């Protein structure tokens, strides 16, 4: 079973914070509150590796007391004055911690974007369905509603808006479970079969999340799991890349690359036990290692939804929760950055699961 | 030999020169005399080579008279040989008292002078109301342009203090004082003195604050001499550190004042900045050009000035007796010591056990613990044994020591001077030996009297000891205090060690629980009314004083259990400490540690151009950390990568673990050392 696997093959260590300590930990160890909230334009530093190394050099000239992606990921400090990243960014009102992004570029070459706020409308409004459409959709079965809403959908300064990878920062706490599916398949898989496969993936994943996070109320009915699906009603699919993003349950927060590696491993064992899941995903897929766990370490960058690869955009597939209460609200979260960023602000006491062994 | 009743405010060293001489030299000394106005006289002294060597430590006179390059612009001569200047000033202050007579500061004085020569020949005590010593504020700040490269000087001398490096750089390149913006404000009220300096060379009044005076002397030398001085008016000393700022201000003062033909003073200063490895106490000695001290609470500074002729703290141990005169007096004071205490001194080792004491760890429970102290007992014994050994040695330094000893109970400044004087009066092994032996006999007397007045010593030194009883209780403690006082007095008088003021044994606490985990680490507690005491926990920073508070709270509760529950309280206390620490995870100076020039961090090159902040580092380096940052060498506020609270917390937790393991073993007998799981839990807060 999955209970036996989380009794014999995991050693969970959690530490409880409370009162001002919990709020301080959340503020210091996640992105700033305004970071992932939409903005008109973007402030931040975005350039190639050479240009960014040069500007970091010209930003440490102003850093007299102490002192490429290990360093961008390291510039996080505010105090009661403008933060230390305000020298690289040159904008004096940034607030830290702030997102750091790796950016593939045509024809080759890597760039970085360390920026505080950004218009996420420019990135997500081509796939943000109308509330009138969602309400007017007619479709009582949740599987059917999800499939139809899925049906309806539709310089570094230019390349970060079509290609973007969030870089994992081990100094930051983790408020979402961002999995990375790698579905190999000899035979193409029809879209409704895949949608049912995701619908059975979610309940095994939610059982795993319940096991790992005891003090919680993770309901396998309405807990929001956010699936995005790279395009290629099928993608004319012949590897399919998914992306499952989950809120870490409210009292908990995860710390450590090893810890989320373990979390992904436990969810993979949860899903490769659901007898109703290995029917759908089975008979098409060569392998069965459905999750890459070596993606969570300090410095690895994972592509973000509504972005392509240099080109299959991770546009959402709405695997709507069964017994979900507010469908418009659920549809209205695939576009918010805070549901698919590692280190987002979470949405009293907290518990940090800092070890699984 | 005309006599006037005047009061000297400062004895400063004006000239040093050799006659047709080989084994001696002469000096001309400047008196800032006053009356009911001020006047400026001088005295001639004569110091031989033997006296110089005695005050030095064994060197030559031809080397204390070729420090007559100090009448020039090169302004940091004692940096070449600080001990030479200490010795010269002390030996001139001894020769002056030996030739003219008893000279004292701020006291009414009958002062003579030979009209043919002009110099003071004899000085005697007198009677009268002296002027109330005046003062003048001094806000000195300057921009000395010293090129970071200070890296070189610290490269030759690894553990050097950056104030010393700053002064050595100025000495290497003098014109940095002649091109340095400077802002000075002297407020005596009689005439306000602000000034404005783009470069110190470039342009009330200087005449409204001092008087330029020319006096015609004819010492015994080759011809008539004219000594020009700056006589203070309506103030006797400046009160304020930027020592290069003072040096540059006084150096341009010397240049402007003395650019006309007549002899120029010494222009020499001494401070803890002038030694490579610094000095724990700040001061700014003026033993040269200007004339009057610049003290760096001010009541204590003035009083220590008056008591020790202003030689302290520049001279050091030379206030009391020459350093080459200490073996003779130590052996003499041992000869006039009983044979038993002779042998006790003969076997004094800094680690030998005299009294059987509680072995760490130990715990005395609900009994009447005490904490007894003979205040300044080492100073009293030093003074008394020095009087006893004065047959081996003239006694004016002993008089200064005696005045400090008899003033210490009423003046805390005398206590501070004694606490910085006895540790350096010999540090000269014979005085360590004799003091240790006399203390050993005192410890034995405390033992022997305790065995009769219902007492048992459980720790301490002999001058600061604590112990338990066999018993209303206040009465027996009073009896023990009185009996031990009388016993130490009788045993001290048997050894002819006669103390200036009768021994007082202070009851520094009547406590009801005590736990000991090391040679100095002890915690005391009073259940009947919470009044603890904790000694031995390091206080190297604000984090350490918060840790001491945590440890004291924890020990209160843990002894309130009157062992696993004790471990629970200790671990929870560590929990709370780490949480509150993370609340202060960003404050740099909170996690700073003060490290001496003697314990082992590298100096980042950027710290080597923090400007004038480097000149306020004479003794301590205050470092946060895993890369170390000397916080005070940077402006404010500090941009900083998140301070490594793991390292600093591990430090603090190891001291707390010492304390807790000691307590657990002492009270209940648990051999298990208290170890906090830090990596297992609470390490993640700073990863």
């Amino acid at each position: 079973n999955i209970g036996e696997y989380v009794k014999h093959n995991v050693t969970p260590r959690e530490t409880v914070l409370d009162g001002d300590t919990a709020k301080a930990y959340l503020r210091a160890r996640t992105y700033a509150p305004g970071a992932l909230t939409p903005a008109p334009a973007y402030c931040g530093a975005v350039d190639s590796a050479t240009k960014m190394m040069g500007r970091l050099a010209d930003a440490e000239k102003l850093l007299v007391p102490r002192g490429r992606l290990l360093r961008l990921a390291a510039t996080e400090q505010q105090g009661p004055t403008p933060p230390a990243i305000a020298a690289l960014i040159r904008n004096a009102a940034v607030q830290t911690p702030l997102p750091v992004y790796r950016i593939s570029m045509v024809p080759t070459g890597q760039a970085f974007a360390a920026l505080a706020w950004d218009d996420w409308a420019r990135i997500t409004r081509d796939a943000r369905l109308a509330e009138a459409v969602v309400s007017a959709e007619a479709h009582p079965d949740h599987g059917a509603l999800g499939r139809r809403l899925t049906d309806r959908i539709r310089d570094a300064g230019g390349q970060m808006y079509v290609n973007r990878n969030e870089i994992f920062n081990g100094a930051l706490a983790i408020t979402n479970i961002i999995l990375d599916l790698d579905i190999a398949l000899k035979e193409p898989v029809p879209f409704r079969r895949l949608h049912e496969a995701l619908g059975h993936f979610r309940r095994g994943a939610l059982a795993a999340v319940q096991l790992l996070f005891p003090a919680a109320r993770v309901d396998p009915d309405a807990y929001p799991c956010y699936f995005f699906k790279s395009a290629c009603p099928v993608c004319s699919c012949t590897k399919i890349g998914l992306r499952v993003c989950m809120p870490v349950p409210a009292p908990y927060v995860v710390h450590g690359s090893l810890t989320m590696r373990g979390v992904a491993r436990v969810i993979q064992q949860a899903v490769l036990l659901d007898r109703d899941f290995v029917e759908a995903i089975g008979s098409y897929v060569k392998n069965f290692l459905l999750i890459d766990t070596g993606v969570y370490a300090h410095g690895h960058s994972l592509r973000l939804p509504y972005f392509a690869k240099i080109c299959g955009r991770l546009l959402p597939v709405f695997v709507i929760p069964p017994a979900c209460k507010d469908v418009p609200a659920f549809v209205a979260a695939h576009a918010d950055p805070r549901r698919f960023h590692f280190h987002a602000p979470p949405t009293r006491e907290i518990r940090v699961l800092h070890s699984l062994g | 030999i005309v006599w006037v009743e005047e009061s000297v405010s400062a004895i400063t060293l004006y000239a040093v020169w050799l006659p047709p001489a080989r084994e001696y030299f002469h000096a001309l000394v400047y008196f800032v005399c006053r009356n009911a106005e001020g006047r400026a006289r001088f005295a001639e002294v004569s110091v031989t080579a033997t006296e110089l060597r005695d005050f030095y430590g064994s060197q030559a006179v031809v080397a204390a008279a070729r420090a007559a390059t100090t009448p020039a612009a090169s302004p940091l001569e004692p940096l070449e040989n600080p001990t030479l200047w200490r010795a010269l000033y002390a030996c001139v202050l001894a020769a002056l008292e030996r030739q003219t007579g008893p000279v004292a500061l701020f006291a009414p004085l009958r002062i003579g002078s030979d009209p043919r020569t002009g110099l003071v020949v004899k000085v005697e005590r007198a009677w009268g109301p002296p002027a109330a010593p005046r003062a003048a504020l001094l806000v000195a700040e300057a921009n000395i342009d010293i090129d970071p490269m200070l890296a070189a000087r610290v490269a030759e001398h690894p553990d050097a203090r950056l104030a010393w490096a700053r002064l050595a750089a100025i000495r290497d390149t003098p014109q940095c004082a002649s091109a340095a913006s400077l802002t000075v404000n002297i407020t005596t009220g009689t005439a306000l003195f602000a000034r404005e300096y783009q470069t110190l060379a470039f342009p009330g009044a200087f005449g409204d604050l001092v008087e330029v005076c020319e006096v015609g002397l004819r010492p015994r030398h080759p011809q008539r001499v004219t000594a020009r001085v700056l006589l203070p008016r309506d103030y006797d000393y400046f009160v304020s550190f930027s020592a290069p700022a003072l040096v540059a201000l006084f150096r341009q003062w010397h240049t402007t004042v003395h650019a006309a033909p007549a002899l120029a003073p010494v222009f020499a200063f001494l401070g803890p900045e002038f030694e490579v490895r610094g000095g724990p106490v700040p001061y700014f000695a003026v033993l040269g050009f200007p004339g009057w001290p610049t003290f760096t609470l001010v009541r204590g500074a003035a009083a220590a000035y008056a008591a020790l002729l202003g030689a302290w703290p520049a001279v050091g141990a030379r206030v009391v007796l020459p350093p080459r005169a200490w073996p003779g007096v130590a052996s003499a004071a041992a000869g006039c010591l009983l044979p038993a205490v002779r042998e006790a001194v003969a076997r004094w080792h800094p680690a030998t056990k005299i009294i059987q004491l509680l072995d760490p760890p130990a715990a005395v429970g609900p009994v009447w613990t005490a904490r007894f102290c003979f205040p300044g007992l080492r100073a009293q014994l030093l003074a008394a044994l020095a009087d006893l050994g004065g047959s081996g040695l003239g006694r004016t330094g002993l008089a200064r020591l005696d005045a400090l000893v008899v003033a210490a109970p009423s003046e805390p400044w005398a206590g501070a001077v004694l606490e910085r004087l006895v540790p350096d009066t010999c540090n000269c092994p014979a005085l360590r030996q004799l003091l240790g032996g006399v203390m050993a006999a005192v410890c034995l007397q405390i033992e022997e009297t305790a065995s009769s007045v219902k007492f048992a010593v459980c720790g301490g030194d002999g001058g600061a000891f604590w112990g338990v009883f066999n018993v209303a209780a206040s009465g027996v403690i009073e009896d023990a205090r009185r009996a031990i006082e009388t016993a130490v007095g009788a045993v001290l008088r048997a050894n002819a060690v006669r103390l200036r003021h009768p021994l007082c044994l202070a009851l520094e606490g009547v406590y009801t629980h005590a736990v000991a985990w090391s040679q100095a680490g002890v915690w005391f507690w009073n259940s009947r009314d919470n009044t603890d005491h904790l000694g031995g926990f390091p206080l190297r920073g604000p984090a350490y004083t918060t840790a001491a508070g945590v440890v004291r709270d924890t020990l209160r509760r843990v002894l309130g259990l009157t062992a696993l529950t004790a471990r629970g309280l200790m671990e929870d206390a560590c929990d709370r400490l780490i949480l509150d620490a993370f609340n202060k995870r960003l404050d740099a100076e909170y996690w700073s540690v003060r490290v001496s020039p003697f314990e082992a961090d590298p100096l980042p090159p950027t710290a080597f151009r923090g400007g004038a902040l480097l000149d306020a580092e004479h003794y301590w380096r205050r470092v946060v950390r895993s890369v170390g940052v000397p916080v005070d060498l940077y402006p404010r506020p500090l941009v900083l990568p998140p301070v490594d609270c793991a390292h600093h917390l591990r430090e603090i937790l190891r001291e707390i673990e010492l304390v807790f393991t000691g307590v657990l073993a002492g009270v209940w007998g648990e051999g298990g050392k208290f170890v906090y799981p830090f990596d297992d839990k609470m390490s993640f807060l700073f990863a």
